[PDB]
């Protein structure tokens, strides 16, 4: 999980974020991943941060950058869409 | 406890093992049953595989009711179960009607009997069509079944190697019309007609319907018949 | 001797003299298919041919023919039939042919329909629009079940004939046979050997006479004893445990 | 010089004699058949002109269908 | 190892089993019923028509089930003979139930559920047979109805077969009455549809068969109509081609 | 798999289906069973000479036998037409197989006399198995 | 099938070439010969009699043989867990008895590009005739000797070309009693019944596990050369292993070495052959959960 | 089927720009599905000679392991034929993917003389790839069906007008007894019928030697006992 | 493919050259690459892995509401009976590509300039559709849906 937030590190210092946010829960968000995914993960906020005018990257931005590559972009995007557990 | 079926569909929608059992049916053997305008005439050419069997102990010809015989297309162990199973049957109709039991309720019950052992799958559908014959009421029947639990109705009707060539040579031979003794004549005439060379009193074997009811004939008469009957 | 001498009817007269066949008039047959358990000795029967007419063998062990190409093992039987047109009296021996005569089954594979396609190079060219002239084609498997009943027509093979275990003149004949070059003394019970074998073939004389050997190399008999060939008895009959199905009788 | 062939297909007709006669004078039980392939290879190679007053057509490919001997 | 599929879905969103029962339906004769308010009547094809049978029974695709309702039928015949002895033994038990006859619709649904439960459960082959639905009461008055394999029922005015009737209700559409229950318009246009999308010539009689079933004074009749009207019929219908290719 | 060579459909379809009209007059081919082809061989209009070829039968069976026993030396007076009157079934090239176990049998014996048990001992080497009859159903 | 010098002009067979050296064959020979006295082989010393009465008397007296008059052997089978040790004879044999060693591994007769069996094997056991006329090690024949089927889209209808090429090459043409076959199968198994008859290998020499003390002796052989502290007990090792192989009498050594390298010890210490007795849990996971 | 012909062909090749002055472009080929070629090879050929030079047939699938991409990879080489014989007409019967690819790499909206008229025809089950199998990649798609007892009739007035004839036919019952050909079951009738003349010495051929020569073509059905459905 | 050597043993040498050229070494920089396919199977996930290529960008068929753009631009340059409704068009078929709306939208022309008619009846429109789309799944063999 923490080398996954060693990454997060890695490309979170590397690129114009915001410092208020955290990543253990994006390490949860992230079960079985490469770190090369971590940094696509952390260039898609920079998307979002493209989108939007942002340069410190919100929390948001991230979290929409994995539902992102992780769950609207696994298959096509739509891995959930079902409760039936929560 | 298993069982739920063994029968799937073909993806052509067809049924395998039933055509495999119509295969194993239809590469046996070729008999002859014939209705006359009286009686009906059914015959086999009961040949032994040795010269030391003997024919008085195992007989194809086998009558259900005193005026209802019958034989069957495939092997004698399932022949001998399903016979036992349609003389019980025969006799639940005389226990609750005491009454001699038309044939065609020996086929409606039969056939689906059969019809459920083609059903159901941890056992195997029985290879067997049957040629059913009594005279009932006035008229004599010739109903042939198959292993697929349908059923038929002929006015001569035979099965096995050469069947339609022998069936053509009904068609031609026979007709509408006939007695009982030219429905032996024609049928020793369809008999040999794919037979083996050598057929005495004990190969073939002849079960006849009278309107006075079911008579299985003897090599006797047989020899006293088909001792060149033309 | 029954097979030395009608195999040899079917096989030798012929090239001897094909004229009595003329002065009959009727063509002489091809081939034959020796059968029964393996390694009884057709390969060695073979290889008394081999001994009799000492002219023409081309025998091949008859598996090695598809490498990995289509018309490749086509192309090696053309070849091989055709180096027998070129050579008047010559003589085919084909040993397991299982391996490519093979039986067609419904298509649903991928590598013995070249053993199909292979095998019709064997329905035609076995016949041709020639036929052989003086080339006789030996045959041996072990089963002769498997393969296909359209080569099971006579003309190209006249006849099946069986080679049975070894009867015990056959055991023993052959068995001094394999007692010649044998430093021996007036020791041996060859019944202790052959009643106590059940049916051994000539190698497996050669299993009997040489491993009795070598148990007259333990404790350094320079001569040899009797005891020696029961022990050899022991091991090779112990040995048979691995060793089932029999037998494979054709058609 | 130009040379309109080239050499073969594979094995190009045996060209002399190999051809292993009993047929026509000689053949035991095809009636049907050696009366139709006679019908339909024979008379169109010589009378092409009743292949014309009835106007009929040019032979064309065939089949046989039977058991290994 | 040995469970075929039996009881399952498509890895996707279908079913298995049911798509290869209808399969099976559309290779079978051709049966139809029509727009009648007096009665109403049925079409049936005679499969096997070879010459040397007997065809002394007078039925082979209807089954007047109880005593103002029948059934045509496609598919396995001997599965569906069990369906008709349950089926009688449903609507006859309702009338032990009663001492009336069934509403003509809750049958349909029970024999629904009687396959129904086959298509989920039992490990076991359904009934791939499709059948029809006539009769009369005192809330409808005769009524049409068509079974599934799916274990649903269409309450029709005009069936439909397989492949030998997908231009047949094609025709039907094209085709369409309404008001007239006159039963020979459904004579002469059912003489059409057979005409046409049987391939029999000319329609021969021994190749099909027609039965009605008509309102008559509190009884409500069935009609197993022999063979000479039909013969009539034919001479009839060729004389309707023949006022057909007057227009020539 | 070798679905290129499955090129050999598309091969005799593009090659013979489509005609030649001048020039090779019959190719002609032939084994028992047909699960091969026909929308491409027997065809409305390609059926010029394309005709299907059955089996032959009884009166030439005993023309095969004349035919062929005059390659030997038939003894003197030992016929030969009391045998096909019979089912027999001995497809063509097979009596040449009873003419040769036959012939060279009485070769065995190296004498041309050819006689009755060199018909019933080619009976005895040839079809005779399988199963002679079943005879019911 | 020769290398020779041939004119340019003339186009005359001038000179034969002494170049042909045949790549991988020449390469295949083992010229170093590394020592394996029989003082490594611990449990086996029956193999090693039966192995000399087989294989190493065959090249020193046949008349001991051909005065009582039979035969030599033809092949024996090594076989056994693939620890038991196939290389010691192969090693031992190689430098205890004085021969030209020439081995041979399993998928050695295997390229991609195909055409015959028959040249690799034909010339490097007819390169050997000469020059290695006494000991070949074949080795994995397991590997390539495999059962045959009949079956479509699968299996492999050539490598028993190589071998029945190798049988045949070898013996019945010109039969010279001037070679010694030596297969050590992982297993038996797979292998052709036409691979093992009588003549092709006669013995069928099984090799059993290391039950205590070839365990013990065997990673006493490792630890030979090692600095070992005293304070080692092999019985307490080798006796609290389980199912060890002499591969893994090896590993376990060699990772009481690593684990013992670990920290900087200046010798190998008996907790760390300890340490090794467990290495890593063979499979390691160690889940508690359901055990409880 | 002529009509859409006439569509697909003729008003690009006689009014294109009549075509082109409502501004929409034009389709290429009808894909003649059927038994194997039911008025195709006399079809296509016979009516498509009389464009005089605007028909060049390559076939286009006879070697088609060498006669496609092996040599002409980019099998455009024919594309150059087509483009430097702009009167041209082409059709067709792993590789076959690629080709199929560069087909659709010209073929879409990339186009010198303007849609040429590339056909493909096949058989029975259109399961190629179906990566050909969108319309704007083959615009026209014609199904060939059994023709008619109007259309077998009017065949069976075609190939039987050449024949030697008997007065007293009636060619309706013929066509009538016929299931359905592709094409020219007619022609075939009509051989076996003069054949039967032939064998015999006749030279008036009757109906009976069609009715016989159509009991020759048509035939086989059997195997009762299997009465299910 | 047959202007080819061993098959399994070219293009994976070639393909390879492409793994290491297209996204290995030779520093990027600035140079745009972008690729296409329609199916995804055969991919090896070799390329697919990311560093070499980042988006995966499927294509849906359109809905209705960009169906009318295509539609009307499609008979922006034709002469139409304007009475007429392409909303039937734009609802009926489910899972048209562009091409069905060009094949549709010029097929109707081909059925009005069929006869000469400068515009276009909705019957025009039926055949139009229905003579573009065939083999309609809907009942005959199964159509079990109803
Ligand atoms: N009938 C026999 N007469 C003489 N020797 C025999 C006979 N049968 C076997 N042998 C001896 O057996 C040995 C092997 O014979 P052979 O090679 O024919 O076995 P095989 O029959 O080919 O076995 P397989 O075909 O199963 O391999 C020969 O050396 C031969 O001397
Ligand atoms: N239904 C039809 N309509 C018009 N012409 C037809 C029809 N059927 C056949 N023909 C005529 O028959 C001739 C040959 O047709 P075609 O080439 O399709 O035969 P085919 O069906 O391909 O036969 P096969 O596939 O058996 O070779 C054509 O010239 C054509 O004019
Ligand atoms: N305005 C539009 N809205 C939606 N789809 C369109 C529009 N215009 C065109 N299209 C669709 O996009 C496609 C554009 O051509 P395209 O390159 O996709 O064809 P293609 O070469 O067959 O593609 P491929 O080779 O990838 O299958 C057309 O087939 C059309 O259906």
């Amino acid at each position: 999980l923490e080398g996954r937030t060693h990454i997060f590190k890695i490309h979170a210092r590397s690129m114009s974020v915001e410092r208020d946010i955290r990543f253990e829960l994006l390490a949860r968000l992230c079960p079985n991943s490469t770190g090369a995914e971590i940094r696509s993960v952390c260039t898609e906020a920079g998307m979002f941060a493209i989108r939007a005018r942002r340069k410190i990257a919100t929390e948001k931005d991230f979290l929409e950058a994995v539902n992102k590559v992780i769950k609207s972009y696994a298959k096509f995007s739509a891995t959930p869409r079902y409760m039936t557990y929560n | 406890g298993y069982s739920f079926s063994l029968t799937t569909f073909s993806p052509s929608g067809k049924l395998v093992q039933i055509e495999y059992a119509l295969a194993a049916v239809a590469g046996g053997a070729p008999s002859v049953g014939i209705k006359a305008a009286n009686g009906v005439v059914l015959a086999t050419e009961k040949k032994q595989k040795s010269i030391l069997y003997d024919e008085r102990s195992v007989h194809k010809v086998e009558p259900i009711t005193k005026h209802i015989g019958l034989v069957y297309s495939g092997m004698g162990p399932d022949y001998r179960v399903l016979v036992h199973r349609a003389r019980k049957l025969a006799q639940q109709y005389y226990l609750v009607y005491q009454e001699p039991i038309p044939t065609a309720q020996l086929v409606q019950r039969v056939a689906s009997v059969m019809q459920e052992y083609t059903q159901s799958g941890g056992v195997r559908p029985f290879g067997v069509s049957l040629l059913i014959c009594g005279w009932n009421e006035g008229r004599p029947y010739l109903f042939q079944s198959d292993p697929s639990g349908a059923y038929f109705a002929w006015k001569a009707t035979a099965m096995g190697k050469n069947y339609v060539n022998g069936k053509t040579f009904l068609e031609k031979r026979y007709n509408e019309d006939l007695e009982l003794e030219d429905a032996i004549h024609t049928a020793i005439l369809t008999l040999k007609e794919s037979f083996e060379g050598q057929m005495t009193e004990d190969n073939i074997e002849v079960g006849i319907c009278n309107e006075a009811g079911f008579r299985r004939l003897t090599p006797t008469e047989v020899k006293d018949y088909l001792a060149a009957i033309a | 001797s029954e097979q030395i001498r009608e195999l040899r009817e079917v096989i030798e007269l012929p090239l001897t003299n094909p004229e009595l066949f003329q002065r009959v008039g009727i063509i002489p047959p091809k081939g034959c298919l020796l059968y029964g358990p393996p390694g009884t000795g057709k390969t060695l029967l073979a290889r008394a041919v081999a001994s009799q007419l000492d002219c023409n063998f081309l025998k091949v062990v008859s598996s090695s023919i598809v490498d990995k190409y289509i018309g490749e093992s086509a192309r090696l039987i053309r070849e091989m039939f055709n180096y027998a047109r070129d050579h008047q009296p010559c003589i085919i021996f084909m040993d397991e042919i299982d391996a490519i005569g093979g039986r067609r089954f419904s298509e649903g594979t991928s590598a013995d329909r070249e053993i199909q396609r292979t095998l019709m190079e064997l329905l035609n060219q076995m016949d041709g629009f020639d036929t052989l002239h003086r080339v006789k084609m030996i045959m041996a498997t072990n089963r002769p079940d498997t393969l296909d009943p359209a080569l099971l027509r006579p003309g190209r093979l006249d006849r099946k004939i069986h080679i049975d275990l070894p009867n015990e003149q056959a055991r023993l004949d052959i068995l001094k046979i394999h007692a010649g070059p044998i430093t021996k003394h007036g020791e041996i019970d060859y019944e202790a050997i052959v009643k106590l074998s059940d049916g051994f073939n000539g190698a497996d004389l050669r299993n009997v006479c040489t491993e009795a050997g070598m148990f007259a190399i333990r404790a350094d008999h320079d001569f040899v004893v009797q005891e020696d060939f029961m022990k050899a008895v022991r091991k090779v009959a112990d040995s048979k445990k691995l060793e089932s199905k029999l037998d494979y009788k054709p058609v | 010089d130009v040379l309109p062939p080239e050499a073969d297909s594979s094995i190009m007709m045996l060209t002399s004699d190999q051809k292993p006669d009993v047929m026509y004078a000689d053949i035991g039980g095809m009636d049907i058949q050696k009366q139709e392939v006679r019908e339909a290879v024979e008379l169109p190679l010589t009378h092409f002109e009743l292949y014309k007053q009835i106007g009929i057509d040019p032979p064309r490919g065939v089949l046989m269908y039977g058991p290994p001997g | 190892r040995y469970d075929s599929r039996t009881t399952i879905f498509s890895p996707e969103g279908r079913l298995y089993q049911v798509e290869y029962a209808m399969e099976a339906i559309g290779h079978a004769g051709t049966c139809l019923g029509i727009l009648a308010n007096d009665g109403v009547l049925l079409a049936a094809e005679r499969r096997n028509i070879h010459k040397l049978l007997d065809e002394v029974f007078f039925s082979e695709k209807i089954y007047k089930l109880n005593e103002d309702m029948a059934c045509s039928v496609a598919g396995i015949t001997s599965d569906a003979n069990v369906l008709t002895n349950e089926l009688r033994l449903i609507a006859q038990r309702y009338l032990l139930q009663y001492q009336e006859p069934i509403p003509c619709e809750q049958l349909v649904t029970a024999l629904c559920d009687i396959k129904q439960a086959y298509t989920q459960f039992g490990g076991k082959r359904p009934f791939g047979v499709s059948l029809l639905y006539i009769g009369w009461d005192k809330h409808y008055g005769f009524q049409l109805y068509q079974s599934d394999p799916s274990g649903n029922y269409g309450g029709w005015k005009a069936t439909c077969i397989g492949n030998n009737s997908a231009a047949a209700v094609s025709m039907l559409k094209q085709d369409y009455k309404e008001g007239e229950m006159t039963l020979k318009s459904a004579l002469a246009l059912a003489i059409k549809v057979l005409n046409k999308t049987m391939d029999v010539s000319k329609l021969s009689a021994e190749k099909v068969e027609i039965a009605t079933l008509t309102r008559e004074n509190g009884k409500t009749v069935i009609r197993v109509l022999k063979q000479k009207e039909v013969e009539q019929l034919i001479k009839k219908h060729e004389e309707e081609e023949a006022k057909a290719e007057r227009e020539k | 798999g070798a679905d290129r060579e499955v090129r050999i459909l598309l091969e005799l379809l593009n090659q013979m289906d489509g005609f030649d009209q001048n020039v090779n007059v019959k190719v002609i081919m032939a084994t028992n069973r047909a699960d091969t082809l026909d929308p491409a061989l027997l065809r409305p209009g390609r059926l010029d000479r394309k005709i299907e070829f059955p089996l032959p039968d009884r009166r030439q069976k005993r023309l095969i036998f004349s035919t062929i026993t005059s390659k030997m030396n038939l003894s003197e007076e030992v016929d030969l037409e009391d045998y096909v009157a019979r089912p027999d079934k001995i497809s063509g090239a097979d009596i040449n197989s009873i003419c040769q176990e036959s012939g060279m049998l009485a070769v065995r014996e190296n004498r041309y006399i050819v006689l009755a048990k060199d018909f019933e001992k080619a009976y005895k080497t040839v079809i005779k198995k399988d199963e002679q009859e079943h005879e019911f159903y | 099938g020769d290398l020779v010098g041939v004119n340019k002009d003339s186009y005359l067979i001038l000179e034969t070439l002494p170049t042909e050296y045949d790549s991988r064959v020449k390469a295949m020979e083992v010229d170093e010969r590394p020592t394996e006295q029989y003082s490594d082989i611990g449990g086996l010393d029956k193999q090693i009699q039966e192995l000399v009465e087989a294989i190493v008397l065959p090249m020193n007296h046949k008349e001991k043989f051909e005065n009582l008059g039979i035969q030599p052997p033809k092949g024996v089978l090594m076989y056994g867990p693939p620890g038991t040790g196939k290389t010691l004879l192969a090693r031992a044999c190689a430098a205890q008895t004085k021969a030209t060693f020439l081995k041979l591994a399993g998928p050695q007769l295997v390229q991609m590009f195909i055409g015959d069996g028959a040249k690799l094997v034909r010339d490097a056991f007819a390169l050997a005739k000469e020059k290695a006329p006494s000991i070949i090690f074949i080795d994995e024949l397991d590997a390539i000797g495999t059962k045959r089927f009949d079956s479509e889209k699968a299996g492999d209808r050539e490598v028993q070309r190589t071998m029945l090429e190798l049988l045949n090459q070898l013996d019945g043409f010109q039969p010279n009693t001037q070679v010694k076959v030596i297969a050590a199968t992982n297993r038996v198994d797979i292998l052709d019944p036409a691979l093992l008859r009588s003549g092709r290998l006669d013995r069928k020499i099984e090799f059993p596990m290391p039950n205590e003390e070839a365990r013990a002796r065997i990673m006493q052989i490792h630890s030979r050369k090692m600095n070992v502290s005293p304070d080692v007990n092999y019985e307490e090792l080798a006796r609290c292993t389980d199912d060890f192989n002499g591969a893994q009498c090896k590993a376990v050594c060699v990772e009481a070495g690593m684990i013992a390298l670990r920290r900087g010890a200046t010798e190998l210490t008996h907790e760390d052959y300890m340490e090794g007795i467990l290495e890593v849990q063979a499979k390691k996971k160690a889940n508690l959960q359901y055990y409880a | 089927q002529i009509k859409e012909i006439k569509e697909v062909i003729e008003l690009p090749v006689k009014h294109p720009e009549l075509f082109e002055a409502l501004g929409i472009a034009q389709p290429k080929g009808v894909l003649l599905y059927g038994p194997p070629g039911t008025g195709k090879t006399l079809l296509a050929r016979a009516v498509a000679h009389h464009t005089d030079c605007t028909f060049i047939r390559v076939s286009g699938s006879e070697l088609v392991q060498k006669f496609i991409g092996e040599g002409a990879r980019m099998v455009r080489e024919l594309f150059v034929m087509a483009r430097e014989h702009a009167p041209s007409i082409i059709f067709m019967d792993s590789e076959v993917q690629r080709t199929m690819l560069e087909l659709l790499n010209q073929l879409d909206g990339f186009e010198a003389t303007k849609n040429i008229k590339v056909i493909m025809a096949t058989n029975r089950i259109d399961i190629l790839d179906s990566a050909l199998l969108r319309p704007g990649r083959i615009d026209r798609k014609i199904e060939f069906p059994p023709p008619n007892e109007e259309a077998r009739l009017d065949i069976l007035k075609i190939h039987s007008r050449k024949m030697n004839l008997t007065r007293g036919i009636n060619l309706r019952k013929i066509a009538e007894l016929m299931p359905g050909a592709s094409g020219a079951e007619v022609k075939g009738v009509c051989t076996e019928a003069g054949m039967y003349a032939l064998r015999e010495r006749r030279v008036h051929v009757t109906q009976e030697d069609f009715e016989m020569a159509v009991a020759k073509v048509m035939q086989k059905d059997s195997e009762k006992n299997m009465s299910i459905k | 493919y047959d202007s080819n050597s061993g098959g399994e043993r070219e293009i994976q040498r070639t393909m390879l050259e492409l793994l290491n050229q297209l996204d290995g070494f030779d520093s990027r920089g600035d140079v745009k690459v972008i690729m296409a396919t329609n199916r995804i199977e055969t991919l090896d996930p070799a390329l697919i892995r990311p560093g070499r290529i980042d988006r995966k960008i499927e294509f849906p068929l359109p809905d209705e509401k960009t169906k009318k753009r295509i539609f009307q631009i499609h008979t922006s340059r034709m002469t139409l009976a304007d009475d007429v409704t392409l909303d039937d068009l734009i609802m009926a078929k489910d899972d048209l590509s562009g091409a069905d709306i060009k094949a549709i939208c010029t097929e109707a022309g081909l059925m009005a300039l069929r006869e000469r008619r400068m515009k276009v009846t909705n019957e025009d429109f039926k055949k139009s559709k229905e003579n573009v789309l065939y083999k309609k799944q809907e009942g005959t063999p199964e159509g079990l849906y109803l």
